[PDB]
C-alpha cells in the first residue's frame, strides 16, 4: 500500500 | 485502505470493470497516445522506461491499492512516455481514460482529495529517498528500499521480522557487493529460502527521511513494527 | 504563466493578501504544526530538510509561479520536516492554510486541475531525473541540471545562448569538476563576461533526454522557443 | 538537486  | 475501497466502489458504480494482469503484461505502455489513469487496487507492478539504445531502466514500483496517471488531467497531454509492468504473478487495476478521469472527480471532491493525495505521497517520496540518497551516499537509498520492504511485508517472529514474499519478487555489481557488506555485517540474513531482518535500527539509521515519510504517510502499518 | 496569473487574482478575490519575503526568511519551518499550501508568485525558494547532527540538506528548489505544500490535503497531515528558504532577495508569495485552500479548490475545479497538474509535473519531473541519472551517471544528472536552467533562462545571443539568470545565484565535487571541465573544454559551454553561456544545445539534449522531453510535455512553448 |  503506497510506494516501494 | 479505506479509502481504497470506497474509490473502488465509486469506480466500479460509474462503469469502470475491474481488470486482470499477468506477470510480465503492461497495463499501459510508452507509445500509446491514449492517456490513462490506472487505479491498482492490487497487485505489485513497475514504472520502466526504454531507452533509444533499447536499455529499459526501472524507474519507480508500485503497490495496491495506488493510482498511477500517464497523462495531465486536464489538457490529456502525456505526463511522460513510461510503461507500467506487472512484478506480481497477478495483479488487478482499473483502467480509466484521462477524460474520463476528468469528470468523475470533477463530480466528486473526495475521491479527487484522494488522487491527489496519492500524487503528494509521490512528491514526499521523492524527496525523502533523495534526502537519504544526498546524505548517506547509495547506501541510504538501499537502506530505504529494504526498509519500505521491511515495512509493508514485514512480519514479526522470535528471530527477527520477515518478509513472506516469493524469491522472485525478492530478487527484483558494486550494489551488490555492497549487499555483500551488509549481509556480513549481518543487518539482515536469509533463512529457510526466505529473508530475515536482524535489526531493522541500522535501516532507520542510514534511510532516516524515508522512514519519516513511512510515519507520516503510513502511520499504521508503521507503527506495528515500532 | 497564464494560468498561474488567473489563480493568483481568484487567490486575491477571496481575500488571499500577498506577503513579501527577504532573503533567507523562512515563508515555514519544519516545527510550525500548521500545514499551509504556499504558491509562490515571484523569486526563488528552496525546501531544505536538517539531520539530527544539524546540517542543512539542501532538496529542491522551486521559482514561481509554483506550488508547495505542507500537508496532504485529503487528511491535513503533514507531509514533512520539511522548510521552505527563500533565496532572492525580496520574494512575493501567497501562504494559505491547509483547508482554506480545500474549500477553494472544492468550489472552483479549474483550478483543482491546475494544482493537481502542477504535482504531476513534479512526479514526472523526479521521474525523468532519475532515468537520465540511471541511463548516464553524473553526467547526465549535470546535463539536466543546467539543461532546464538554460531552458528556462535562455536567450538567443549572438555568442550563443546566454543564461539570463543572475550570477550569485548560479553559483547557488570531484566529479563534477571533471564533468564541466569537459563542457567548457569541448566549447558546449563557455564562461565568457563571467555569465554562463551555452552553444550546443543538441549534447544537452543528447544525456539528458528523458529531462527534455518532460520539459517538452510540461513545457512545450518554453521548450519551443529553443529549438 | 534540481529547479523545478
Amino acid at each position: 500500500r503506497g510506494l516501494l | 485502505n479505506a479509502q481504497a475501497e470506497e474509490f473502488k466502489k465509486y469506480l466500479e458504480t460509474n462503469g469502470i470493470k475491474p481488470k486482470q494482469f499477468h506477470k510480465k503484461e503492461l497495463i499501459f505502455n510508452q507509445w500509446d497516445p491514449q492517456e490513462y489513469c490506472i487505479f491498482l487496487y492490487d497487485g505489485i507492478t513497475k514504472l520502466t522506461s526504454i531507452s533509444e539504445n533499447g536499455t529499459i531502466m526501472n524507474l519507480q514500483y508500485y503497490k495496491g491499492a495506488f493510482v498511477i496517471m500517464s497523462g495531465f488531467i486536464d489538457t490529456e497531454t502525456s505526463v511522460g512516455y513510461y510503461n507500467l509492468e506487472v512484478i506480481s504473478e497477478q495483479a488487478t487495476a482499473y483502467v480509466i481514460k484521462i477524460n474520463e478521469l476528468k469528470e468523475l472527480l470533477s463530480k466528486n471532491l473526495t475521491h479527487f482529495f484522494y488522487v491527489f493525495q496519492t500524487l503528494q505521497k509521490q512528491v514526499s517520496y521523492s524527496l525523502a529517498k533523495f534526502n537519504d540518497f544526498s546524505i548517506n551516499g547509495k547506501l541510504g537509498s538501499i537502506c530505504g528500499q529494504l526498509l519500505i520492504l521491511t515495512y509493508v511485508y514485514g512480519k514479526e517472529t522470535p528471530d527477527g521480522i520477515k518478509i513472506t514474499l516469493d524469491n522472485l519478487t525478492m530478487q527484483e555489481s558494486a550494489v551488490s557487493r555492497i549487499i555483500s557488506k551488509l549481509k556480513q555485517e549481518k543487518v539482515i540474513v536469509y533463512k529457510n529460502s526466505c529473508f530475515y531482518v536482524q535489526n531493522l535500527d541500522y535501516l532507520k539509521r542510514y534511510a532516516p527521511k524515508l522512514d519519516e515519510w513511512f510515519y507520516l504517510a503510513c502511520p499504521a502499518t508503521w507503527g506495528k513494527l515500532n
